[PDB]
């Protein structure tokens, strides 16, 4: 019943029959069993957006690997606010603070379209740290979006 | 399922079998008033190959007996676990043979042998699946060795593919029991060398060494010798009578050791073995097994393994274990003591795994080396053997019995033969 | 050199794995350690957290240190077990509908005189399972009164554990009788708010067994008597870990009875999963960071539910919402200083109380914490 | 190589001349010390063949495994799927 | 579509029953039998609520069978699809293949004929073995000949278990190994090596388990295994099957001797750690510590290599880092062949065993190649073959179970040959 | 990181029997191997091990070999309290005794002892894993601790060379000796322990007999009282391997910052504050006072006059609640102090150490518990007086060939004993080339 409580124990359902040794008493260890064998070179040219190499990639959050292309698709979902309806001090960029929309009624257009669709779009990709997971391809045949005709729907 | 069948022979075999069905019947949690009182379920499944359940849970062995004095059955069953051998087994004759091969081997096995067969005929066909036969016996004296090797001719004639495992005691200089060992033990060593199928040496010497420095007893008596030479047995027979993860049954092991048809004689050895007052130095982990198990001091024969060359080795574990640490064990010490090794065979080790220690124990092995330097003790025996013979000391209560001088011709060329293809393949 | 050493189970989100780390309490110095059962290594140097308090764990509650919600799933070290089985005493301290107009007033007293309350509970009985209830005393004519009288009102059950709990216990109560104790002792609650023999308000529980049963049938594996709840025009109040930690909760009990009556009540951990389900109205509404913050203050520990109702009848949310005040702690205290947020809630995630703003989901909220989360 | 006992003849072993130290751990461990028969022989017809010999041949106190324990690697490797709680570390079920 | 799978000996049913448990884990399916369509090709379903797997163990010691009659999965194993013998062969291929097969395997194949004629779509056979033993490798062979004359066209997957170099467990693997290959050759389609010393060198470096048994080898060559059946067993973007290793990777019909690797070997707290893509894996799955058979194919060219993912992979990722190993010189291709890769992708990701020390992946890949470091391995026995056969060890054991000395000499010469023919392919 | 310690003579064994004392009380250790099964050892808790090596479970072996020829002592410890931590089979025992002859105990009885202890200290060498290296405890004046404690440590340099060889000796005081040959002893074992040990700290008796009569109070001591403080400052050196510290030192630092020169390895010891109980209520104990305290030759533990050497080298180990701004105040007070002098030519003398375990109390003890302590390692040339010191009494008995047909009675001859003259000479004028 107490399993972790004792040792000896421990040793009983060990599947090896003894238990891990200590860190110390450990013979071979350390720059031997490094899992280094995980290893790639991205070559990179100065100005390639994305790699065609096929390392890993970072998020549309972070803003590098073709980043711009993803921002802007249409299923994709950002956890905070966009920088034109903020407000607060506390991070605001000087350029973000100073330049602001002119127009109230401009301002106001913006707010009902993006309140009325793109704030509870979607909510469920929205994980625990408020950063959206990837929607994953399933099935030989699933498109993520439409590319070729993107005017699907017109005059909004 | 495979069975084996037990066979004792004279005084030694007799005792030393005795603390054998003791150890047997610990290991199996039967009590000495023959009923299960263990109390875990992998013990029930596994002992149809050393009992038989007759009723009411009365499980008795499949072992005969065999001697010729009454002191002997009496040692038997004045002890615990007396009264569980079947009272038939007892197949026991009444004027005693005292160290004469003649006598043990022509006149008593000649009303003796065939009353034994009986029993042991019946014994055989009460089980379905014969593994083989184990017998344990002597080589000094005259009732063990002469009526059990008789008898191993017997049953070696009628049941021809059985295996055969022979736990002989044999004479030693500094400690020589009887007068007449070089004229018994040449003789029936010749007969195992064409009959038997593999021999495993014991001698008194070497355990008598060991309770001295690995065990630090002050006085050890006969039980402590029986109970170490019954631990090796165990320890043999672990494979069929509990899972593992590397089963190696009798066969197997004979197969592994054996290259030649006569290249059979091996030396044993046991681990752990540590004082009373030493038990608690040790850690139980493969390079302490391991350390001890290939010290030539832990040989149950003395035969220096360092004065030859070791032809093949097996290692029986038991207990949950780890077996990349014991073949790297196995390979640091085959390529450490490299010159140690025979050099036409690679990987002379075999290993194997069962998964329950012996009670008290929580992790043993079991060593069983074909070393060349077996011949070691033949050729002790074989000068003793001519220098009695040169001037034929002692060889009128052989001839008198219908024995004559070839017989002893024979022998001393036989294993001088032996002696001779083992310094060959060194 | 002192260990208190218990065996915790953490899951991480991520990885969805969960693992038992061995924690240590260094009570001496206020300092904290942990080690990893599977691989016996460090987890923790032994850094001094003092964040915790050491009434706190009970082996029960959920531990955050670094981070991590961390539940203490069992008692590590024989010596730990008797030392802590030592303090820990069950008993049962229902309360009668005569003082329950002034519950959290008892309640205060309860934890400022030193215990804490595991559960807690608050429903009216009919005759039958009052009956059942107080069952061991079915022949006398006097206990064949009381189990009629005991089911007309509203009834807190809640337990209290503390070292000599069944002693101190009946000590604060007080004899059977109000008046003679009045006399005696007054700070004794059951001579603070008693009028008769018959109407005395604190009873509790005088031997071990005959309180294991008494739980038993109050709080029980899958129990739920006499359920006490309102259909409409109701809100709810969530007590949160915060202010039953610090044992506030008696503090804001009364303030908001004094005002409003409660109808039900309890006391009951809850799930993160079933936590952040229940705050769905505020994730769009809030900032992520924002959102996890307040769903895991609530799954934090243990929270008390009061289904607050009106006196007219008429509504609960608007005015019980202006109780609470404004949201913030902090800028709720300024300006509005009477609402209980202003009063005794600490800070942004760390406020007083939740309450539900708008009026459309009062009776969802309410149904959802007393139906559907105990039947599940 | 040879010991040499000829002090403590009697079932004690008071002073420390020869091997003290493996006799004592033995005499608390059985209560005989060197031969069962020397006991018997002044405790005081029959001989010393009746003895226990297991706690002084193969016998390890701290490491002994009780039959309770004794379980085959594959029992021990494959337990039932669903309730397996013989391992710290499990991915929990988290619908 | 359905494969049914044969395990002979004391190893062929150990990885078995590894192998069954993850199958059982995969398809959710309890051990005790029913669920709480895509299961058809492992497990049919027999009435009601009830699964029974295509699969036949067999030994001819009792012990491990009725072993695993008493393990967990009782219920779920036909009573009758555990074959067991009463007594062992004893590291003897001659007693494995001559004395007990006899009244064996009469019996093994007049159950797997009505297993088989229970199935419909039967792609084909799947059989694990050891040939260093007496069990495996001799009524192995003896079945494996059987089957060939009886079914033929249906390809036989072989994963056997060869000794390693210098870690060795017995003496006369040797001659077993050698009396083995020499039927290995000619009736197994496609054939795996599984060494043991690369399995140890990986659980110790790879998984950090410094004490390993035999289990965890189990238990990741089940992970093998799964992974290349999840092509059949579930849909994805691009599916191969069972006739695929026979076409894409066997160009000539004497050379069917793999190479395989896996990846990721990781543990439960390096996956946290690493940032798991496809290019890294794809390079891990190549270097000699990732591969299941010891030796180096640095010494050698490869013929032809494919290569199973599981999981999230997209196809760009696949083909670009098979770009960067094709015009990565490190290793090197045979020019007689230059288109020398397949791939094939599945969708669902492989699981994890409570218990298990390999981490939730979120993909995996699994290499199978051919090279000529086989060619390597065959000599490097053979040497040590020859130094026993010199001197006419061990014989007595075999030609007193009924063969000569002919059989040792004209597999020894097979084996010859089979080094003649890698080295003229290697050219 | 584990170090072994082999304990040569009478006095090294009784050192040893209160430093053990010392450890398992410092690691919760009851005396019978094992924790008290009430509290659990936590999991990954290795910091015990560089002492004791967890054989099985629940058990704990020291890593040391008590050894002499002599049963007395030894067969004590094998009855003492310890019998359970030391199982029988490490403590090595003669069958007679050196009895204060450097020859029967260099060549007689050590050609049957150390072989045993050779092969011994291998296997627990073996069961080791990353060791540090030794440390040794021996009394130079007696017999045994003299003599094979000399050949233990030349063939332990011939096993393996390159490990660290800390050797705690207790040199012969002036004036209060018990011995009358031991100046013989002396000087023999120093010709061998110049060229073997790497770093060898000096321990005199009547320095110690000053301090428990001065800051301890203690009128009258016996050996107890004596030994329990040098475990003291062994302990408190350790402590930095065994405890995480703000800033921990190894075994090998001393190798480095300590040893200006491969001959001069001599290192006057330390310790305070070496209060009692009531002392401690009256006076506080802050990092400037024990600073000081640390270097008058009220304090030092071999009876020589600082004043009169400059200093070469310093260490100060630090333990308990010690910040690091304050030390390093006080060691710019001692800098900048005048009363002591540092050798012109190293500029920095100093190495500083702080650990955060305090020291503990032992069970009827004198010293009480103290929020902090510190142990001073120093070197200096007032070794170099006390050399010349022993040399001269010794050259007076030799005058006369006074108990030299004893050792010639042994095997010995004279070019050894002029041998050993001229290389204390040689030390003599080393000390005074480098002091100036
Ligand atoms: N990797 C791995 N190898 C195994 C396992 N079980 C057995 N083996 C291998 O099998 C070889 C010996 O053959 P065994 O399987 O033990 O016995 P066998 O093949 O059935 O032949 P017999 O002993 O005559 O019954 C050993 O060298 C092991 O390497 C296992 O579970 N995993
Ligand atoms: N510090 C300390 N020194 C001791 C102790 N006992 C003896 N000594 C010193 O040891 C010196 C003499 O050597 P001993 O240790 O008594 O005996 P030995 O070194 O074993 O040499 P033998 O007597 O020949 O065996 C004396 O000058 C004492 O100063 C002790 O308990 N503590
Ligand atoms: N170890 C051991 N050896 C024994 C025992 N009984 C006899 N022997 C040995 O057997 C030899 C004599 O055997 P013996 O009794 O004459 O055989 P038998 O007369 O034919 O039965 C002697 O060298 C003894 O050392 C025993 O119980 N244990
Ligand atoms: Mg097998
Ligand atoms: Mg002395």
């Amino acid at each position: 019943s107490r399993l972790m409580q004792d040792p000896k124990v421990q040793d009983w359902a060990s599947i090896a029959g003894t238990r891990r040794s200590l860190a110390t008493n450990v013979p071979d260890g350390g720059p031997r069993v490094n899992v280094n064998l995980l290893k790639y070179k991205r070559d990179a040219d100065f100005i390639s957006t994305t790699p065609y190499d096929g390392g890993p990639s970072y998020n549309a959050e972070t803003c590098m690997q073709n980043w711009a292309e993803d921002r802007r698709d249409k299923h994709y979902k950002s956890g905070f606010h966009p920088k034109e309806l903020r407000r607060s001090t506390r991070y605001d960029s000087e350029y973000s603070a100073r330049f602001k929309p002119t127009s109230a009624d401009y301002v106001g257009r913006l707010t009902h379209t993006y309140n009325t669709t793109s704030r509870f779009e979607g909510l469920t990709r929205v994980g625990t740290n408020g950063i959206a997971a990837p929607v994953l391809p399933k099935r030989s045949a699933d498109t993520s979006g439409e590319h070729v005709f993107y005017a699907k729907d017109g005059y909004g | 399922m495979r069975e084996i069948v037990h066979i004792q022979g004279g005084q030694c075999g007799n005792q030393i079998g005795a603390k054998f069905w003791e150890v047997v019947s610990d290991e199996h949690g039967i009590d000495p008033t023959g009923t299960y009182h263990g109390d875990s379920d992998l013990q029930l499944e596994r002992i149809n190959v050393y009992f038989n359940e007759a009723t009411g849970g009365r499980y008795v062995p499949r072992a005969i007996l065999m001697d010729l004095e009454p002191g002997t059955m009496d040692s038997v069953r004045s002890g615990p676990y007396g009264q569980i051998f079947r009272p038939d087994n007892f197949v026991f004759g009444q004027t005693g043979a005292g160290n004469n091969w003649a006598k043990g081997h022509y006149t008593e096995g000649a009303e003796l042998i065939d009353s034994v067969l009986d029993v042991v005929r019946k014994e055989a066909e009460s089980c379905d699946c014969l593994q083989g036969f184990q017998v344990c016996h002597s080589l000094g004296g005259g009732t063990g060795s002469g009526m059990g090797t008789l008898l191993i001719s017997k049953i070696r004639e009628e049941y021809p593919d059985r295996m055969m495992l022979t736990f002989s005691v044999v004479p030693s200089p500094k400690v020589s029991d009887t007068v007449v060992e070089p004229y018994n033990a040449t003789l029936s060593v010749h007969q195992l060398v064409e009959n038997a199928d593999e021999c495993m040496v014991l001698d008194n010497e070497a355990l008598y060494d060991i309770c001295f420095r690995t065990l630090k007893l002050t006085t050890p008596t006969f039980g402590d010798l029986n109970h170490l030479i019954s631990a090796v047995m165990s320890g043999i027979t672990c494979c069929l009578r509990f899972p593992g993860q590397l089963n190696a049954d009798l066969r197997k092991l004979a197969v592994n050791l054996i290259p030649f048809p006569r290249l059979h004689f091996f030396m044993v050895g046991f681990t752990p073995l540590t004082s009373r007052g030493s038990q608690q130095y040790r850690a139980l982990t493969v390079p302490e097994l391991t350390q001890q198990m290939w010290d030539a001091k832990n040989m149950m024969c003395a035969a220096d393994p360092r004065h030859g060359r070791y032809l093949t080795a097996s290692a029986l574990f038991r207990g949950r274990m780890s077996t990349k640490e014991v073949d790297e064990q196995m390979l640091n010490v085959q390529n450490k003591n490299s010159s140690y090794f025979v050099e036409w065979i690679p990987n002379n080790v075999k290993s194997s795994v069962c998964d329950i220690p012996p009670k008290g124990l929580k992790m043993s092995a079991t060593f069983i080396g074909n070393s060349t330097a077996i011949q070691e003790m033949f050729k002790r025996v074989s000068e003793q053997f001519t220098a009695m013979f040169r001037r034929k000391a002692f060889l009128h209560w052989y001839t008198g019995e219908g024995m004559d001088e070839m017989e002893f011709t024979e022998a001393e060329s036989n294993m001088n033969d032996l002696v001779s293809e083992y310094q060959q393949y060194q | 050199n002192l260990r208190y050493c218990f065996i915790s189970e953490w899951l991480d989100p991520a990885s969805g794995i969960l693992w038992k780390y061995q924690l240590f309490y260094y009570p001496e110095s206020k300092e904290v350690e942990m080690v990893d059962i599977k691989n016996r290594r460090h987890f923790l140097k032994r850094t001094k957290y003092e964040e915790l308090k050491p009434s706190l764990l009970f082996l029960g509650s959920v531990v955050t240190v670094f981070s991590r919600q961390l539940k203490l799933t069992e008692y590590g070290d024989e010596f730990t077990r008797n030392r802590m089985e030592s303090q820990s005493e069950r008993t049962l301290a229902m309360i009668k509908p005569d003082a329950y107009k002034n519950m959290g007033k008892i309640i205060n007293a309860i934890c400022q005189s030193g215990f804490l309350i595991s559960k807690l509970r608050i429903g009216k009985l009919s005759k039958e399972e009052a009956g059942e209830f107080y069952a061991v005393h079915a022949g006398k004519p006097f206990v064949d009164r009381l189990t009629d009288f005991m089911s007309s009102g509203r009834v807190v059950a809640m337990e209290l554990v503390a070292p000599g709990a069944i002693r101190k216990w009946r000590e604060l109560i007080g004899p059977t009788d109000s008046n003679q104790a009045r006399a005696e002792a007054p700070g004794s609650l059951r001579a603070q708010f008693g009028t008769d023999k018959t109407f005395n308000a604190c009873h509790g529980s005088d031997a071990p067994d005959t309180a294991a049963e008494e739980c038993n049938f109050w709080f029980g594996p899958g129990r739920y008597p006499g359920k006490c709840d309102l259909a409409a025009g109701t809100t709810l109040c969530l007590v949160k870990p915060h202010l039953v930690a610090d044992g506030a909760a008696g503090l804001v009990i009364d303030l908001i009875q004094e005002s409003f009556e409660v109808t039900a009540g309890g006391l009951y951990n809850l799930d993160r999963n079933a936590a952040a389900e229940f705050l769905e109205v505020y994730k769009g509404v809030l900032p992520a960071g924002d959102f996890n913050s307040m769903v895991e203050q609530l799954t934090s520990g243990a929270c008390i539910a009061l289904e607050v109702a009106d006196r007219d009848g008429a509504d609960a949310v608007e005015p019980f919402r202006q109780l609470a005040g404004p949201l913030d702690p902090e800028l709720g205290r300024v300006l509005r200083p009477a609402s209980l947020r202003a009063r005794f809630g600490l800070d942004a995630v760390r406020n007083g109380v939740h309450c539900t703003d708008l009026p459309e989901d009062g009776v969802l909220e309410v149904n959802y914490f007393f139906t559907i989360l105990p039947t599940a | 190589t040879q010991p040499y006992t000829s002090y403590n003849k009697q079932d004690e072993v008071p002073t420390l001349i020869g091997n003290w130290v493996e006799e004592r751990e033995l005499k608390e461990l059985t209560g005989v010390t060197r031969n069962l028969a020397a006991s018997q022989a002044l405790k005081d017809s029959l001989g010393d063949a009746l003895t226990a010999t297991h706690p002084r041949v193969i016998e390890h106190v701290q490491a002994q495994t009780h039959a309770a324990d004794w379980q085959s690697t594959v029992q021990a490797t494959y337990r039932p799927p669903s309730d397996a709680t013989r391992n710290a570390a499990a991915y929990v079920n988290t619908s | 579509r359905e494969v049914i799978s044969i395990h002979i000996g004391q190893a062929g049913i150990q990885v078995g029953n590894a192998c069954w448990e993850l199958y059982c884990l995969e398809h959710g399916i309890q051990p005790d039998g029913q669920m709480p369509d895509a299961f058809n090709t492992f497990f049919s379903e027999t009435g009601a609520g009830k699964h029974v797997p295509r699969c036949i163990f067999l030994d001819l010691e009792p012990t491990v069978v009725d072993e695993v009659r008493t393990g967990t999965y009782r219920q779920l194993f036909h009573p009758e699809q555990l074959i067991s013998g009463k007594e062992d062969a004893a590291n003897n291929f001659a007693r494995g293949h001559y004395t007990i097969g006899k009244e064996i395997v009469d019996l093994a194949l007049d159950r797997i004929r009505k297993l088989a004629d229970n199935c419909t779509g039967l792609q084909g056979f799947l059989v694990f073995n050891a040939v260093g033993g007496g069990t495996g490798s001799g009524l192995g062979s003896l079945l494996l000949e059987r089957l060939s004359v009886d079914y033929g066209k249906k390809s036989k997957l072989g994963f056997t278990v060869y000794p390693s170099p210098q870690v060795s467990t017995a003496v006369v693997e040797p001659y077993n190994s050698v009396l083995s290959t020499h039927s290995l050759l000619e009736h197994t389609d496609v054939a795996v090596m599984l060494d043991n010393e690369a399995i140890y060198d990986i659980c110790r470096r790879s998984l950090d388990i410094e004490r390993p048994t035999y289990t965890n080898l189990n238990r990741l060559i089940a992970q093998v295994i799964s992974s290349l059946t999840a092509s059949l067993r579930f849909d994805g973007a691009l599916n191969v099957d069972i006739t695929e290793f026979q076409t894409n990777l066997v160009p000539y019909p004497r050379i069917h001797f793999m190479l395989s690797s896996y990846a990721p070997i990781i543990s439960a707290e390096k996956a946290y750690h690493e940032q798991l893509s496809v290019a890294e894996i794809t390079n891990a799955a190549f270097e000699p510590a990732s591969m299941m058979v010891k030796c180096d194919p640095r010494h050698g060219k490869y013929m032809a290599c494919c290569l199973m993912y599981r999981g999230d992979v997209v196809p760009k990722d696949v083909n670009a880092s098979v770009a960067t190993i094709k015009t990565k010189r490190t290793i090197q291709f045979v020019d007689w062949c230059p288109t020398g890769f397949k791939c094939g992708i599945n969708y669902q990701p492989p699981t994890v065993v409570p218990g298990g020390d390999l981490a939730k992946v979120q993909r995996a890949v699994c290499m199978i190649s051919n090279s000529t470091a086989i060619g390597e391995i065959f000599s490097r026995l053979d040497h040590k073959f020859d130094l026993m056969y010199a001197k006419r060890a061990f014989v007595h054991w075999y030609v007193g179970e009924g063969m000569e000395e002919g059989e040792f000499s004209e597999a020894r010469e097979d084996l010859a040959a089979l080094e003649k023919d890698f080295e003229e392919v290697g050219a």
